[PDB]
């Protein structure tokens, strides 16, 4: 999400 | 002989309470039960993993820091995988589910075992990664080993299985093999096709770098090819199978365009072996359909044909407005160039002679  | 569906109310309250999938173990649970799937398996408890357990591949300062974290509030966490209470029980709970399956499928119990809240692929043997704080696909591995010589651990989420091949990079004693997207700025960003793994391993990770936009026929025959011939090079004597349904159309991933049948397809086609297979999820971030995928898969296991009408059950509106099992591709490009496709698959060919 961030990352990843 | 009955697949074993690992199940209890508590595992699936504490599986519900991950920040990224809220009530997602709920939703798949209640789809399998609205299509009476359950009365076809054999329900087990899942224990809860001692540390002991967790350090067979993570660790003891990794784990004293995870329990830290957990009572009060490095090693990866804090973006991803936040430092927040609770985390080292989590981890305990889906670690402990994929040793339970794999101890049911050591003792003989069955031949297929189930763990839906499982498949947490990224994780090392000192780092959280990727939402990943322990890895069970690889704890789940180790115990097969008690009794399983060689084992294959297949990988089918949109995201390279990187925590699983990194655990294994030196061994033939596991094959590791990830179909997932690959390109420049997608996560974790490893995992191309000249990944082979290392020393004696070399040759025993098998990864296959896939573009946005891959459709169910390309998909299945990639799928296929591949693991044809790594049935025939490795011979394995148990399989575990990481279905994540981040591929599966209209998931905020939105990358691949994929249906749960073509998942289905590959899945039907590792079950052919009718060898010990440990069954994990992993991710699926669109709920609804991550529970009408695994649903269906649940159905392929048991050799059942789902009616196309959601059962009326507690999630009913979340499965609107079409309220129908079938999921319709998106209309997006196919970026895989036939050509590119040849490349790759050609490749891994000559790899595993
Ligand atoms: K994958
Ligand atoms: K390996
Ligand atoms: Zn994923």
């Amino acid at each position: 999400f961030f990352x990843x | 002989l009955v697949p074993v569906y690992i199940y209890s109310p508590e595992y699936v309250s504490m599986c519900d309470s991950l920040a990224k999938i809220p009530k997602r173990a709920s939703m798949v649970h209640s789809l399998i039960e609205a299509y009476a799937l359950h009365k076809q398996m054999r329900i087990v408890k899942p224990k809860v993993a001692s540390m002991e357990e967790m350090a067979t591949f993570h660790t003891d300062a990794y784990l004293q820091h995870l329990q830290k974290v957990s009572q009060e509030g490095e090693y990866g966490l804090g973006y991803d995988c936040p430092a927040t209470e609770g985390i080292f029980d989590y981890a305990a709970a889906i670690g402990g589910a994929t040793i339970t399956a794999a101890q049911c499928l050591i003792d003989g119990m069955c031949k297929v075992a189930i763990n839906w809240s499982g498949g947490w692929h990224h994780a090392k043997k000192d780092e959280a990664s990727g939402f990943c704080y322990l890895n069970d696909a690889v704890l789940g591995i180790l115990r097969l080993r008690r009794k399983f010589e060689r084992i294959l651990y297949v990988d089918l989420d949109l995201h390279h299985g990187d925590g699983v091949e990194d655990a294994f990079s030196f061994t033939s004693k596991v094959m590791t093999v990830s179909l997932h997207k690959f390109s420049p700025g997608f996560f974790p960003g490893t995992g191309d096709v000249s990944d082979v793994g290392l020393g004696k391993g070399r040759y025993y990770s098998v990864n296959v770098p896939i573009q946005d936009g891959i459709q169910d026929e390309k998909y299945y025959q990639i799928c296929e090819s591949v693991l044809k011939e790594v049935y025939q090079a490795f011979n394995p004597k148990a399989v575990v199978l990481q279905l994540g349904a981040d591929t599966i159309a209209g998931d905020p991933m939105c990358s691949f365009n994929m249906t749960p049948v073509g998942i289905g397809k590959c899945l039907k086609y590792i079950l052919q072996w009718q060898l010990a297979t440990l069954i994990l999820g992993g991710g699926g971030y669109n709920l609804a359909n991550t529970a009408r995928c695994w649903t269906y898969l649940t159905g392929v296991i048991l050799g059942k044909t789902l009616s196309s009408e959601i059962p009326d059950h507690e999630f009913f509106t979340a499965y609107g407005p079409d309220y129908v099992l079938e999921i319709t591709p998106s209309c997006r490009p196919d970026r895989n160039e036939p050509h590119r496709i040849q490349q790759i698959l050609n490749y891994i060919k000559g790899n595993l002679k």
